[PDB]
């Protein structure tokens, strides 16, 4: 049991470093005036949500693997799984917004920001928070109440809806795929747009051709893994799909690390930081 | 032109030679004596207390 | 930097009608102006407050709800819709103008105003005297007592001397005790400690007679004192 | 609180002078600073009067956007001394003529200047937009007598489109570093009316950059 | 004629630093023996002011020891408090490249100077209450470096070209030009008598003039580059300048030559702006590099740092009063340093 507590602190160790990252890029967004531009509230907003996944996702998934089974009540069990999956769905619009506002900056940078101004981000944010949570929480929640019997398991808690993928397949696609379509379908377009100097197309497409393979290697998986369950358990055992939760939550991880390392602002203040101590 | 420009350069380095000097000992005593009179005006010299210091609150 | 009001008359009790002041030759965006209306046989009482920007609207207490007062920066005017007439409502009103900045003059300039006519918690300022007698070219000291300490931790205290005319609108003397106006001649001077405060004229013009007037400013009732009327 | 009356009427005051400073400030930044420079008697008065003491600021929009041009280039005075103030440019409109390079010599003199400013520490990242000045003349010139003349590495003939590649590249080369910045050229003549058309591409694609590093999508 | 000139000038000046070599008998270095130092001195940020929005290039201390007066890249001037940190004025100057700030003593103007030449009287306690133009002066040819004020009456203002002026205020003609210079001029700061007031150059040459007479009174050198500020000592009777060689030289106008260089082998960047403290024991001085640095007066040994900064400190000024220090950079952010 050493070497698995090992791990669970490794895992530990995972939660702490994403969390101080997430923590540093949101004082250092603070911090300095110049980075608390309107195009930095999205990255911001990111942030808070890598935040609340690494925090509140990594202790419960180890102390759910301790034993293997679920150890804490059902109420909780599933207010964790609601709460977890709803900010992964925030963080996943939040990057859709900001592939939005990705492609308008490039597209057409003469009048769209000076027009943004700064409440379109806000609105933007709270949007897409708001769609995410009315989109998915409450279905989790209300899925055993509806059918008024626990289809999950009592002592491994899951969650709750998948008992019956007909409903989850098409809102899931609804929630990921589209995005996934339609934010490789701006960056395609944002270097083509970006054609209108080769050097700089070439390493401006290698950043977002990083990020958009970062993006798919990082959460693709899962999301294939839990629709080809529609016909057959045995394919998949449990212990699979932990490598699966995991992969997206280093796609949570690396989301901040990236976008920091992307610009030079970033990692100066955060340099000026560690100097200040 | 050129001439006149040298020549009233000349005409003030005479100007700035004829002056009376001091010797540089005596400069240097009265540069400190101003200093020895005002040390304890000075706010920055000593830590001034927190009451009568008005940029601390 | 005339202010001129338009608008009031006859009215029958409980109407409702619009007061409103013009205002040419200052800024007016930055200031913040301000209504105090006068009955005409009583002292001056404040009524309403604006800012710049109209962030920040503050009524007396007896005017609080019934009037209604918004500035229009484009239109350069301050108007106030007047509501519920009562005999404790007919009075003349002063338009008051007031910017508030480190070494301001608050209340500086008032304007003529216009006459309102129809049918028929807070702390105090007292004045010991009322219609003293004085001589020209004599000193004289009026106290004005305030309940209140208006010292303040700042350390300024924030009494403000006004001066009356017969027909004539008032003026700032003492934009802070022991600090005068603009336009204002160096004979009148002002000092006092703690809540005992005082006005000193060392001398008196022929000009500078009449009721004067002291109010507060730490906090929103702006309360006047009942005026002194100086006799010759 | 514990804040005075007045002195909470003092910081709604700074609340709204920090709201006017805030836009002032967004409709100030949008705005193109073109920070136009030159060599002795270039023809910054005639494509000053193509568009549309110290300093002579120009306004002018043109497809929606406002221009900043700034003739700086009568001063008289040390430039490494007030060019820091210049540092933030959107770009630095460049004026070299053409026909003076028979003319110590006019175009070697420009080229110093345009190294200096080009590699000047405080515009490591802005880009310059090079004009040059005269082409009818400067070919007439050629056709005159040899460019040689004036470069003695020279290796091409006497015609205009080899002579134009050759000055082109000549003035391209001499940045110290190309990855940062960029370089754009027109040979631009009296009789051309797309001058205003070039400096709005070349502000678009310069500012495609500055918000590409905005962004961080770099 | 050309070649005597020239040859009796270089004569006159050989015989003037021989004279001030006999002149200098001890340094300061050895006067100031068995004194106790300072100690080490440090200053937290009482204040971080952040009305501006680019980059601060000059700020004066009012006599009020009260407001404070920040230019700024862009078209304002905003007026500071600094105890509560509000915005008391806010002035939008046309010519956005300005590099001075004057406050006048009685605290009824500023004057700013931009880079056209021109310095603009800016009128504060009038009616109808907003900033606004009180004087254009014109008559430069070169860009305002430093203004100071005499009174409300008279203001001194530093140019690119070669030559200092005492302005008039009602009528926009300047009554002295003051072009016994070479080179250019950056710095000035008057005595607190108001009666000589010194210029910085770009050669290296700290001139000493007369308000009244016209002309200068003591030439001084010693640095290889050019000298960026000056400030007087609170007596008036020396002053430091701070170059681009990232030495402060510290002088007097009673022996006119050196007491004392402040350069440390650590900082090769140059000097942007110094200002002493009250008795003047301290040498505060802003730095190329993102830092700004402490020093004293009679002893080289250097002081604590004053860093916080994420740009070149441009600008640095001493309460008159002196409970306070406040550093203006390129950064929008000023710190008051107490
Ligand atoms: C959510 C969940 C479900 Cl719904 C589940 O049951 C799946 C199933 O039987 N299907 C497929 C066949 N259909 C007829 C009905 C639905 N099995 C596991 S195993 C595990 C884990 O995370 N295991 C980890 C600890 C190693 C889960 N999250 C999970
Ligand atoms: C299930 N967990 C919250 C652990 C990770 C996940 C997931 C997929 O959820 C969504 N993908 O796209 C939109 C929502």
């Amino acid at each position: 049991t050493v070497e698995m507590v090992f791990i669970a602190t490794v895992t530990g160790s995972l939660s702490l470093v994403t969390v101080v990252g997430n923590i540093l890029v949101m004082l250092s967004i603070k911090v300095n005036r110049q980075l608390q531009t309107v195009n930095n509230y999205f990255l911001f907003s990111l942030a808070c949500a890598d935040l609340i996944i690494g925090a509140f996702s990594m202790n419960l998934y180890t102390v759910y693997i301790i034993k293997g089974y679920w150890p804490l009540g059902a109420v909780v069990c599933d207010l964790w799984l609601a709460l977890d999956y709803v900010v992964s769905n925030a963080s996943v619009m939040n990057l859709l917004i900001i592939s939005f506002d990705r492609y308008f900056c490039v597209t057409k940078p003469l009048t769209y920001p000076a027009r943004r101004t700064t409440k379109m981000a806000g609105l933007m944010i709270a949007a897409a928070w708001v769609l995410s949570f009315v989109l998915w929480a409450p279905a989790i929640l209300f899925w055993q109440f509806v059918v008024g019997k626990r289809t999950v398991p009592d002592n491994q808690c899951f969650i709750q809806f998948l008992s019956n993928p007909a409903v989850t397949f098409g809102t899931a696609i609804a929630a990921f795929y589209l995005p996934v379509v339609i934010m490789t379908v701006l960056y395609i377009h944002i270097s083509l747009a970006s054609r209108s100097m080769a050097a700089r197309e070439r390493k401006v497409t290698r950043t977002i051709f990083a990020i958009l393979l970062a993006f798919i290697l990082t959460w693709t998986p899962y999301n294939v893994m839990v629709l080809v369950n529609t016909f057959c358990q045995s394919c998949i055992p449990d212990t699979v799909w932990s490598i699966g939760y995991w992969l997206c939550y280093v796609n949570s991880t690396i989301n901040p690390a990236c976008y920091a390392l992307c610009n030079a602002t970033f990692k100066k203040t955060f340099r000026h930081l560690l100097l200040c101590q | 032109a050129s001439i006149a420009q040298a020549r009233k350069l000349v005409e003030q380095l005479k100007m700035e030679a004829n002056i009376d000097r001091i010797k540089v000992s005596k400069a240097a005593a009265d540069l400190m004596a101003y200093c020895e009179a005002h040390a304890k005006e000075d706010p920055l010299l000593t830590p001034v207390p927190a009451s009568e210091n008005p940029f601390r609150e | 930097v005339q202010l001129v009001e338009s608008g009031g008359g006859l009215v029958q009790p409980g109407g409702s009608r619009k007061l409103s002041c013009s205002a040419s030759g200052f800024a007016f965006s930055s200031f913040g102006m301000h209504w105090v209306r006068q009955a005409p046989e009583k002292g001056l009482e404040w009524v309403a407050y604006i800012s710049s920007g109209s962030g920040t609207i503050y009524y007396a207490d007896t005017v609080k709800g019934r009037f209604t007062i918004s500035r229009d920066d484009p239109k350069n005017t301050l108007f106030l819709q007047m509501t519920s007439l009562r005999s404790e409502d007919t009075a003349m009103y002063y338009c008051v103008r007031s910017i508030y900045y480190y070494g301001s003059s608050p209340f500086d300039f008032w304007g003529q105003g216009t006459t309102l006519t129809v049918s028929s918690s807070d702390i105090v300022m007292t004045q010991a005297t009322s219609s003293v007698p004085v001589t020209p070219g004599e000193s004289v000291s009026i106290s004005c007592r305030s309940s209140k300490s208006l010292l303040h931790s700042n350390g300024n205290t924030y009494l403000y001397w006004f001066l009356q005319r017969p027909g004539q609108s008032p003026q700032l003397l003492i934009y802070r005790m022991s600090n005068l106006a603009s336009g204002v001649p160096d004979r009148f001077s002002g000092s006092g400690s703690g809540t005992a405060f005082t006005l000193t004229i060392s001398r008196l013009e022929a000009e500078d007679v009449g009721v004067y007037y002291c109010m507060q400013h730490l906090e929103y009732p702006l309360t006047f004192g009942a005026g002194t009327k100086l006799e010759l | 609180c514990t804040l005075s009356a007045e002195d909470k009427a003092a910081v709604e005051r700074s609340k709204m002078i920090d709201r006017n400073l805030r836009e002032d400030g967004e409709k100030a930044a949008r705005e193109v600073k073109l920070l136009l420079l030159g060599a002795g008697e270039s023809g910054k008065s005639t494509i000053v009067k193509q568009m549309k003491t110290g300093i002579v600021e120009t306004h002018f929009t043109f497809k929606d956007l406002h221009f900043k041009m700034f003739d700086v280039g009568g001063q008289r005075s040390e430039r490494k001394k007030w060019i820091h103030c210049f540092e933030g440019v959107t770009a630095i409109i460049f004026c070299v003529a053409l026909s003076d390079y028979d003319l110590m010599n006019r175009m070697h003199e420009s080229m110093k200047l345009f190294d200096s400013i080009c590699n000047n520490k405080w515009f490591t990242d802005t880009s310059i937009i090079l004009f040059l000045n005269k082409k009818d003349l400067f070919e007439e010139k050629i056709k005159k007598s040899p460019l040689t003349i004036c470069y003695p590495e020279y290796a091409g003939s006497n015609t205009y489109e080899e002579a134009a590649a050759y000055i082109q590249c000549q003035f391209e080369d001499l940045n110290k570093r190309k990855d940062t910045k960029e370089i754009y050229t027109h040979f631009t003549c009296a009789t051309d009316t797309k001058n205003v058309q070039f400096v709005f591409d070349a502000v678009t694609d310069v500012i495609i950059k500055n918000n590409l590093k905005d962004c961080g999508l770099f | 004629e050309l070649d005597q000139l020239r040859q009796e000038a270089e004569q006159l000046k050989n015989q003037i630093r021989d004279a001030r070599k006999a002149c200098a008998d001890a340094t300061l270095s050895q006067i100031t023996n068995n004194i106790d130092p300072v100690g080490r001195i440090q200053m937290r940020t009482r204040r971080t002011l952040r009305g501006h929005l680019a980059k601060i290039y000059a700020m004066h201390w009012g006599t009020d020891s009260r407001l404070l007066v920040s230019a700024s890249q862009d078209g304002k001037l905003i007026i500071w408090d600094s105890y509560t940190t509000n915005k008391v004025h806010a002035i939008p100057l046309r010519s956005s490249w300005v590099m001075t700030c004057a406050y006048a003593p009685s605290g009824n103007y500023v004057a700013c100077g931009g880079l056209d030449n021109i310095c603009s009287i800016y009128n504060l306690k009038t009616r109808e209450g907003n900033v606004r133009v009180s004087r254009e002066l014109a008559g430069h040819t070169g860009y305002l470096s430093c203004c100071r004020f005499l009174d409300d009456n008279q203001i001194v203002t530093s140019s690119g070209d070669t030559t200092c002026a005492l302005w008039d205020i009602e009528t926009g003609q300047q009554t002295t030009t003051f072009t016994g210079h070479t080179g250019d001029v950056m710095s000035l700061s008057l005595a607190p008598d108001t009666r000589l007031f010194v210029s910085g150059a770009c050669d290296a040459s700290a001139k000493l003039w007369d308000v009244r007479e016209g002309m200068c009174r003591q030439t001084f050198t010693g640095h290889e580059s050019d000298i960026n500020a000056i400030c007087f000592f609170p007596n008036g009777n020396a002053f430091a300048t701070g170059s681009d060689d990232a030495t402060c030289r510290l002088f007097d106008l009673r022996a006119d030559q050196e007491l004392m260089t402040y350069s440390h082998d650590n900082i090769i960047c140059g000097i942007t702006s110094v200002s002493f403290s009250k008795s003047g024991r301290l040498l505060l001085a802003g730095y190329d590099d993102f830092n700004c640095n402490v020093w004293d007066a009679l002893k080289a040994d250097r002081a604590g740092v004053l860093a916080g900064h994420d740009n070149r400190v441009s600008c640095l000024g001493v309460t008159d009063d002196g409970m306070a220090v406040a550093t203006g950079s390129w950064d929008s952010f000023l710190k008051i340093w107490n």
